[PDB]
């Protein structure tokens, strides 16, 4: 996740870029595992910060019983709503999603 | 011995439980075509099918009971988790039961005027320290020891009592729970009688949703359709004055007069007659009435027929049909509108489908990577997982932003391609 | 194999004329205007079936005297007092009714349950004749658009 | 016709402003702006 952030912050190299193609296979093993999001971390600009995806929890997410509620939620938010708390609605939506996956782990 | 061990199985197949539960109801209602009158049961087959009917009439019922069991596992407290989260954060930000004391309405909310004092208050939500936290938000202002006290085998009396009663009082106020409870009361009567007991088949209106396109294509527009009923009623309430004041000789439901010749010379009677006949007419009310062949008011009679022939038969038929087909076009346009707005520019930055595919094959990957909406949820799992002692400044930062319930950090118009050149 | 039967028999041998459905494509606009929407149209058939499967319980439990396909009773007076029989009867008649099922049934002129009979006619008169006709037509014209 | 006319009117109210009438997107280029841009910069009853 370090060296990918080096790639992301610094593309347009050669010596890094040949090191970026040096030996990168577990790299490709590492892509259920790393999350890449895009925030503004009070930098008054974007921040592309990365982190780990617990793939066991992500498999716990991979079932439906939620994905249609997800798409339902999609229809809801594009349908109408106060247009700023729609992210807040997404927060609550996520919190309940957490509750769902938490309760469906023990199955 | 097996109690909570098998408990996961019930919600674990609860949807398939529901599917087979509705699957039984066909073969329930199927056999009643083989009826005969008194009530006779015909079996033109292997004659043990009637004892298997006697079996299945209660087998379906205990299936539905097991469906309510698996539901009582499944779509239970997550809803009251939401309700509890809601009321907790609203007393937190607001102190509604302390400072505001809401009105006679919100019976759902006023029900939670009785959960304020309850002991294991977020029994499945988060944490009870928020109670002491909002005591410190408000008790120094108004009452410190007052409002805190306002909050607060061998299983002999160690239970949540009134919290549990509040929980149930919320629990009763559910659509689908009451739907299935009503379905259980529907399935009761196999032990009682199959008068209405095979009539479970309403459940297709919530089983498959493919049909619900049609039902929604009705049900949003019905608020005018009841008014169509009303205007029908009043225009025939008009028409029943006319011949009642002017063509009672043209009333004749008589069997050719030599019988006790029948003419509705009461306003209500001819009204109900037009309702029964002239509504179901098709060919016009002049079909089922005295034709004129020389009357003084023959042309009045004819023009009355013509005005009926148009204004009922043409008009209101066309009204209901055109309502339905504009309802069709409305719902289809709405659906594909939603589809387009999903498939345009992003949800999160939401700038241009063209714009992040200015570079080819970008925008979909720009979605799948720069916005990838489930990953923000994953990130919240990541944050709520670990400890702030090990947060980075971004991590602790946005953690605190969420702690503030603020949400400013999301990208408005300012993606990474947008950030640079 | 359709054209085989000229040596055999013109029972179905002159019935080759389905081939217009793939010969000219000008007509296939219409057939496509049906065929993409038929996946709900079979469900329209199903809901028809079950609402008349409902309606055939009602008078069968409550208006068997109002059943009469009798030739005025002096004949071996005909009333479908079996659920399947009156079901198929509504299917044959009340579907093809137009004027309502109260047309082809005993009218009441003084019954205890006369108003129940009347309101049963009215609910039929709407919910079949108006509604499902309009359903299929509106399905077709939104399919057009 | 009548439904399209009605929702057309609705959209044109809910697009860009009445007064400046520039861009619903444009005064919500900054987030949560355009509605407040209406409610403050144009706030049509306030001119009355
Ligand atoms: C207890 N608790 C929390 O306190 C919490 C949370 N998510 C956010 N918070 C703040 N979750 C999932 C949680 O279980
Ligand atoms: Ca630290
Ligand atoms: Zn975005
Ligand atoms: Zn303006």
């Amino acid at each position: 996740v370090l060296l990918t952030n080096l790639s992301e912050h610094m593309p347009n190299d050669t010596r890094l870029q040949t090191f970026l193609e040096l030996a990168e296979s577990v790299l490709n093993y590492f892509q259920p595992f790393l999350g890449r999001i895009e925030i503004m971390g009070s930098a008054k600009r974007i921040e592309r910060v990365y982190f780990e995806i617990s793939e066991s929890s992500r498999t716990q997410w991979e079932k439906p019983q939620v994905k249609e509620s997800k798409r339902q939620f999609i229809f809801d938010v594009v349908n109408e709503g106060g247009e700023k708390e729609k992210m807040e609605l997404f927060v609550n939506f996520c919190e309940d999603t957490i509750f769902e996956m938490q309760l469906a782990a023990q199955i | 011995a097996y109690q909570q061990k098998l408990l996961n199985y019930f919600a674990r197949n609860f949807y398939n439980m529901r599917m087979l539960a509705l699957f039984v109801a066909f073969a329930i209602n199927f056999i009643l075509l083989f009826y005969k009158v008194v009530h006779y049961v015909l079996e033109e087959s292997s004659g043990y099918m009637e004892p298997t009917l006697r079996i299945l009439a209660i087998l379906h019922t205990v299936i539905s009971f097991f469906c309510i069991i698996g539901y009582y596992c499944l779509k239970v407290p997550l809803v009251i988790f939401k309700r509890e989260k809601e009321v907790a954060r609203k007393l937190e930000f607001d102190g509604l039961y302390i400072t505001e004391q809401p009105s006679e309405d919100d019976i759902k909310g006023q029900w939670d005027r009785l959960v304020i004092n309850t002991q294991s208050f977020p029994n499945n939500y988060w944490d009870k320290f928020v109670k002491r936290k909002v005591m410190d938000k408000y008790g120094e202002f108004y009452g410190r020891d007052r409002i805190s006290e306002l909050l607060g085998s061998a299983v002999l009396n160690s239970i949540d009592v009134k919290y549990q009663m509040w929980k149930l009082g919320v629990v009763f106020t559910d659509n689908s729970f009451l739907y299935l409870a009503w379905y259980m009361t529907m399935s009761v009567l196999g032990h009682y009688n199959n008068f209405f007991f095979a009539a479970h088949l309403l459940d297709i209106a919530m089983g498959f949703k493919t049909l619900r396109t049609i039902l929604s294509s009705v049900t949003h527009n019905g608020k005018q359709l009841v008014l169509t009923v009303g205007l029908l009623a009043v225009v025939v309430y008009l028409y029943t004055v006319v011949a009642f004041n002017f063509f009672r000789k043209f009333y004749n439901k008589s069997e050719d007069g030599d019988t006790p010749d029948m003419k509705c010379d009461d306003m209500l009677t001819c009204y109900m007659f037009h309702m029964y006949v002239g509504v179901r007419a098709g060919g016009g009310i002049g079909d089922e009435i005295e034709d004129p062949a020389g009357d003084e008011y023959e042309i009045y009679r004819i023009i009355f027929d013509i005005t009926f022939f148009f204004f009922v038969i043409v008009i209101l038929l066309a009204i209901i049909q055109g309502l339905i087909i504009d309802a069709f076009g409305e719902l289809r346009d709405q659906q594909e509108q939603v589809k387009e707005d999903m498939e345009t520019k992003c949800f999160i930055c939401g700038i241009g489908n063209d714009y992040f595919d200015t570079v080819p094959h970008g925008f979909e990957t720009h979605t799948l990577q720069e916005h990838n909406l489930a990953n923000y949820l994953f990130f919240l799992m990541y944050l709520i997982n670990k400890d702030e002692t090990e947060h980075t400044g971004q991590e602790s930062y946005v953690w605190k932003m969420y702690q503030e319930r603020c949400w400013e950090f999301f990208p408005a118009g300012d993606c990474f391609r947008k950030q640079y050149e």
